[PDB]
């Protein structure tokens, strides 16, 4: 496998966009591979990123900067990827909750599986997720939710 | 599980082999003054009457039915007290009074736990414990 | 009112005293950790 002329603009439009210098130099930080990854359409965990990186460094920034020559070959890796997700398996997760067969999930109960197990959301990105509205005591749904997030 | 420093007690304990060859199996609990409930062994038993010394070696006749049976050292100085197994007096009594000196006040006894008062103000109280007691697994 | 300091006689009392042994019969299965049932079963899903 090797990159067609459509996905090497895609890489190297981000990758452009990425270098932030007021001389420009054309290197992304290792932190960086994150979101560049992410904003190119494949879905990583942070275990994917670190995988892919030169340094044995986790997290910080400020460690190891890497070019196009050093990215593609990232790229070129990534793409493997077989296991990224549907919408049933997220159905089948979400119906556990369920104790009378409503599909309905109480506020509270829904942002702390959120916050506690994986890679996680903090407290900010719960209030994002949930700003309402007119709904009390205080429930969501689980067929409507899931949507949304694969909608965009 | 796995310890953490001083808010638990050394729940890394051992679990040293000396300890083992005296599961067999005659040693009881006697009355004493100095520190309550010590050990005795069962030496020869005159049916209802016992013969029974202690860690003092004092030989005396015991009457069967004071004769608490030994509860193994595997439950000492852990966190909870759940384990003990043989529940009758001394085999509590020695466990959290050793509790308290080794600094740990608070202690499992199930959900209504035991604090034995220490009366100083201990350093546990820091927001070092309360950054990390955040709705913690 | 002497700090760390500990005596038998009134502990020996004290423990025989505050229910301690029949409360550790009963609480000793007894469940100290609690929450619902509903997130432990949301939270959990996908392990298996």
């Amino acid at each position: 496998i090797e990159f067609t002329p459509e996905q090497i603009e895609e890489f190297k439009e981000a990758f452009m966009l990425f270098d932030r210098t007021p001389k420009c130099e054309m290197k992304i930080t290792y932190g960086q591979c994150g979101d560049v990854l992410r904003a190119l359409g494949q879905n990583p965990t942070q275990a994917e990123v670190l995988r892919v990186l030169g340094k044995p460094r986790q997290e910080e920034l400020n460690t190891k900067m890497m070019d196009f020559e050093t990215f593609l070959p990232m790229l070129q890796h990534i793409s493997k990827n077989k296991d990224t997700g549907t919408y049933e398996d997220f159905v089948e997760g979400l119906r556990v909750f369920d104790k009378e067969g409503n599909g309905t999930v109480m506020g509270a109960e829904l942002r702390h599986v959120l916050a506690t197990l994986g890679e996680r959301l903090t407290e900010d990105e719960v209030e994002k997720l949930m700003a309402g509205q007119e709904d009390s005591n205080g429930c969501i749904n689980y067929e409507a939710f899931v949507k949304h997030i694969m909608s965009s | 599980g796995a310890a953490a420093p001083y808010l638990r007690k050394s729940e890394k304990e051992r679990l040293e082999a000396q300890t083992r060859p005296f599961d067999l199996k005659k040693d009881v609990f006697v009355p004493d003054d100095k520190q309550e409930f010590v050990k005795a062994k069962i030496v020869s038993r005159e049916g209802g009457k016992v013969t029974a010394e202690t860690e003092y070696g004092k030989t005396v006749t015991v009457k069967e039915d004071q004769v608490m049976q030994q509860n193994p050292p595997k439950f000492d100085k852990i966190e909870d007290m759940a384990m003990l197994t043989f529940l009758h007096e001394p085999a509590v009594l020695y466990n959290l009074k050793d509790r308290y000196g080794s600094w740990m006040i608070y202690t499992y006894s199930g959900l209504f736990c035991v604090t034995v008062n220490p009366y100083k103000w201990l350093p546990v109280y820091t927001p070092e414990v309360v950054a990390a007691y955040r709705g913690k697994k | 009112k002497s700090p760390g300091v500990m005596d038998n006689p009134l502990v020996m009392h004290q423990l025989r005293c505050n229910g301690v042994l029949e409360g550790i019969r009963i609480c000793r299965k007894g469940f100290p950790n609690r929450i619902l049932y509903g997130d432990f079963r949301q939270r959990y899903r996908i392990l298996n």
